[PDB]
RNA sequence: UUGGCACCUCGAUGUCGGCUCGUCGCAUCCUGGGGCUGUAGUCGGUCCCAAGGGUUGGGCUGUUCGCCCAUUAAAGCGGCACGCGAGCUGGGUUCAGAACGUCGUGAGACAGUUCGGUCCCUAUCCGUCGCGGGCGCAGGAAAUUUGAGAGGAGCUGUCCUUAGUACGAGAGGACCGGGAUGGACACACCGCUGGUGUACCAGUUGUUCCGCCAGGAGCAUCGCUGGGUAGCUAUGUGUGGCAGGGAUAAACGCUGAAAGCAUCUAAGCGUGAAGCCCCCCUCAAGAUGAGAUUUCCCAUUUCUUCGGAAAGUAAGAUCCCUGAAAGAUGAUCAGGUAGAUAGGUUUGGAGUGGAAGUGUAGCGAUACAUGGAGCGGACAAAUACUAAUCGAUCGAGGACUUAACC
């Protein structure tokens, strides 16, 4: 449950630390983004020679969450923290790993890439 | 066309032969029975009355039990008419069973909600708040009454009020399950109503 | 805030047709032969109606 | 209530074992991913277990790959294949939420 | 259950107060919201009673008041509420199961209007 | 809008912006329908019809405005005392302090700057939102209802498929239809996920008390901390908008004369919008135009000039009492021994998490056993133990005329 001010780890290997969300992308007033939600961020914190650049503006995919998800079989999933991966106008990560587990509902949103790449998907 | 009166016992949930869990309203309806049939002729219009459940002879007066007899039946704590279906079916006197749905059959639901008291325009009508500090001496009140030349306020200025306690009609919801011996349908999702509520569970006017 | 128009008499008098008292709801006795409020104890025989207390 | 207990008691699981919080599980729950179906073992402990019935949840959590992940199932899933007690916990309290707020070497259980 | 224009502890010293009162006297004059909170708190009281146990005893301890009732004479011994209610009240309602109060409707005090009531055992 | 005028208000019409709440116009921003196009296609442009709904989060600026970031189907323009301060704010403006620049001999001044700087009012009437009492409705009642009329609702995206088809030299790339799945909004509800939960369970500090120990109680924000039932709840769950019909707008036509032809028009047919009227939801017979159906009670007594009056009643309702699913109060609904209405009691349940006492081990803090124990507001069922005793009060006897049939 991410709105605009909201900050992400990142979780690949894209340079980018942590984001900062300007936007939730897919409606007018839509204010909360949850698993599988594409996000509009800008890089606050950046590793030192990376892809991506601090102050950066970029599309990054919601990976895990606290509020987490509600499975249609009645069961949930939540995480300890809030995790997104920078990905292109396609559903495809900047980075070549994605680290920590990763939830189901990414495969259901058609990011099959970054369920690929995940350790553990819960 | 089909129609029965139940209380609404409570929720719970049931899983799918699929394997998914949905939520449920219970409503028990035993001693439906038919009491009168309205016709264009006599009435004006085409319904069937039903009476629902039993209820103490005491707690019932003559009139009452002078209508009930034509149906040869105890008196009933609720009647309501059913528009829209076949007078055909339907006998004064039959018992009229949860068995005339089935699972996947769609009902609109209505019932009288839950009673809030009196309440202000953030919960009676989901107004925002002014702010809570900066100064603020503008929480939880209903904003400018209107313009000022019409030197009064519009009809339709939404004030606090009694909130609940109104007909409501909840639209397509799917049966469930439907047990015969037990005289209990499985709503999905909630239906109008505190525990006990009369609920009016008809097939769906769409 | 405050009454623009002094308020009539005829006016004041129709705001308090409803300003008044209900009678008590009280029935005479058996035993003490007379008046006191139902499901009270009556003060004359001093007990509850003929039950004695 | 009584008749939503009398409708949901067929709905009961009775192979469910006996845990409590506290104690380490290995749930091994059915993934359905459209006609194919897949086994997932998740094992951790038991956080908490909530409410009567048919109603009835319990929440394990893992730390996954450095990360906590919490998950709840309702007692009586059918998409539960087998839910085995792995180890028997000595706790003191009904909810172990404390697990959240401490990494590792304070969150080993006590076994009995 | 009734907030009695008091405050949470109010409340509980008050309703600690009119049970002794309760156990004590055998009847008293107290207002109509009073005597129907009461009514609860003692019949529980005498229930603990007939139970008869330590812990019975030590619940009721915890709530009865420190009140002597009499002083008997054997050296003369004082005899508080606790005593009383599980030697002399709870014993007499040992072949009745529950009801051992009764509200009698009295009528309104002259300074306030309250509507008095009489509860009493039996 | 910039202005002109000085007609209301100087025994006060007291304020720019923002907030809250909207409502109206249409000169339409989006969505719908159409004509033209420099309309091949895609993407557009422009005009006509169209006001049903919709029409955003930030950064900077006191700023309206503007600029910018990021979105969106779209980020419309106006009116309503530049809508709304007896609704809020008080940043701007607008007072006494002070300083800078500037002008002034000076006191001071400047619609240059700068820092600081009291926001009063218990609602009488109308109005608005809710909720009762009265009477009416040609007998009195209890239910069930029709719907004159009113309110609400009315939004829209992306993806897949048709189809790499139609079109096109290529580049690119559809209409129409079919399917799936969203956003915002709305209604309901608490089974789920969570929140709260001050008479639920546990841990724990200080100090006072219960004579002492053990076990408890008071106070310290509910002392603090960890949980949490009922209820109430959203961030949770369910459901909705739809489809459809009728008549139309702009528009396209058919048939067709005036005017031997032509012509959408004069007669006459048809097609045709998110709009209009239905459909859907809610209120609704004070609809004084007071409607309908079913059922109940019956035509009493006394005097009275006929008129009518008075009195006890019927069916029925109330007072009073126990209450909650209801509630500010009235009201509503569940009950009043023809009894489960509340409390208690018994048995459960949630919740807490292993009571006290005793024993065992240990130097001891403590641990283990007895024993998922003890406790357990509001939840469930049973139970007449306590209280709903007893009374009383109100409430018909049905006008006349005419017509068809009694
Ligand atoms: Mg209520
Ligand atoms: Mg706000
Ligand atoms: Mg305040
Ligand atoms: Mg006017
Ligand atoms: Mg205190
Ligand atoms: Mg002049
Ligand atoms: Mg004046
Ligand atoms: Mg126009
Ligand atoms: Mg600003
Ligand atoms: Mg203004
Ligand atoms: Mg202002
Ligand atoms: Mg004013
Ligand atoms: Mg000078
Ligand atoms: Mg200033
Ligand atoms: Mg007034
Ligand atoms: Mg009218
Ligand atoms: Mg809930
Ligand atoms: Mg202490
Ligand atoms: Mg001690
Ligand atoms: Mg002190
Ligand atoms: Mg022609
Ligand atoms: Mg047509
Ligand atoms: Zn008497």
């Amino acid at each position: 449950m991410i709105q605009q001010e909201s900050r992400m780890k990142v979780a690949d290997n894209s340079g980018a630390r942590e984001v900062l969300t300007i936007k939730v992308l897919g409606g007018s007033g839509r204010k909360t983004a949850n698993i599988g939600d594409v996000v509009v961020c800008t890089v606050k914190q950046a590793t030192p020679g990376g892809v991506v650049k601090k102050g950066e503006v970029v599309k990054a995919v919601i990976v895990r969450t606290k509020s987490g998800a509600r499975r249609q079989d009645g069961s949930y999933i939540k995480f300890d923290e809030n995790a997104c991966v920078i990905i292109r106008d396609d559903k495809s990560p900047r980075g070549t790993r994605i680290f920590g587990p990763v939830a189901r509902e990414l495969r259901e949103n058609n990011f099959m890439k970054i369920v690929s790449l995940a350790p553990e998907v819960l | 066309t089909k129609g029965i009166l139940g209380r609404k016992v409570g929720m719970t949930q049931v899983f799918t032969e699929n394997g998914e869990l949905i939520p449920v309203t219970v409503i028990e309806a035993a001693q439906n029975v038919v009491l009168q049939k309205k016709t264009v002729e006599t009435d004006g219009y085409e319904a069937v009355q039903i009476g629902f459940e039993d209820k103490r002879a005491i707690l019932s007066n003559k009139p009452e039990q002078g209508h009930v007899a034509k149906a040869n039946t105890t008196p009933k704590r609720f009647i309501r008419e059913f528009r829209d279906v076949n007078l055909d079916e339907y006998e004064i006197g039959a018992e009229v069973k949860v068995d005339v749905f089935a699972e996947g059959d769609i009902i609109d639901a209505t019932g009288v909600s839950k009673g809030k008291g009196f309440q202000g325009v953030i919960k009676r009508h989901g107004q925002s708040r002014g702010p809570m500090a900066h100064g603020s001496r503008y929480h939880r009140r209903p904003g400018s009454m209107g313009p000022v030349a019409p030197n009064r306020v519009f009809k339709n200025k939404l004030l606090p009020g009694r909130m609940g306690g109104e007909q409501i009609t909840i639209q397509n919801l799917e049966i469930v399950k439907v047990d015969v011996e037990k005289n209990v349908l499985l709503v999905k999702g909630n239906v109008p109503g505190a525990k006990k509520a009369l609920v009016q569970i008809k097939t769906a006017t769409k | 805030a405050v009454p623009f128009r002094r308020t009539s008499k005829a006016k004041k008098r129709k705001r308090r047709t409803h300003v008044k008292l209900q009678l008590p709801g009280m029935n005479e006795c058996s035993n003490c032969g007379e008046y006191r409020l139902s499901h009270h104890v009556c003060p004359e025989c001093g007990q509850y109606d003929g039950k004695d207390v | 209530n009584k008749l939503i207990d009398e409708i949901t008691k067929s709905q009961l699981n009775p192979d469910v074992p006996n845990f409590r919080p506290g104690d380490t599980v290995r749930v091994h729950a059915k993934v359905v991913e459209g006609t194919r179906e897949r086994i997932q073992l998740f094992e951790g402990v038991v956080i908490k277990r909530r409410g009567a019935g048919i109603s009835e949840t319990f929440t394990v959590r893992k730390i996954s790959n450095s990360v906590g992940v919490e998950r709840t199932f309702p007692v009586h899933t059918p998409r539960i294949a087998k839910l085995e007690v792995i180890r028997r916990g000595k706790v003191r309290r009904a909810k172990l939420y404390y697990l959240r707020n401490l990494r590792g070497k304070a969150a080993r259980i006590k076994e009995i | 259950y009734r907030k009695l224009g008091r405050t949470s502890s109010q409340r509980k010293a008050l309703l600690r107060d009119l049970a002794t009162d309760l156990i004590v006297f055998e009847r008293i004059e107290t207002t109509e919201a009073r005597a129907k909170e009461i009514r609860k708190v003692v019949e529980k009281l005498i229930t603990s009673g007939k139970k008869g146990d330590l812990h019975a005893r030590r619940q009721a301890a915890a709530f009865i008041r420190h009140e002597v009732v009499e002083v008997v004479q054997v050296k003369n011994r004082p005899v508080y509420a606790l005593q009383k209610l599980f030697d002399d009240v709870a014993p007499r309602y040992a072949e009745r199961q529950g009801g051992y109060t009764r509200i009698l409707k009295k009528g309104p005090r002259r300074g306030d209007g309250a509507p008095m009531v009489i509860i009493e055992l039996v």
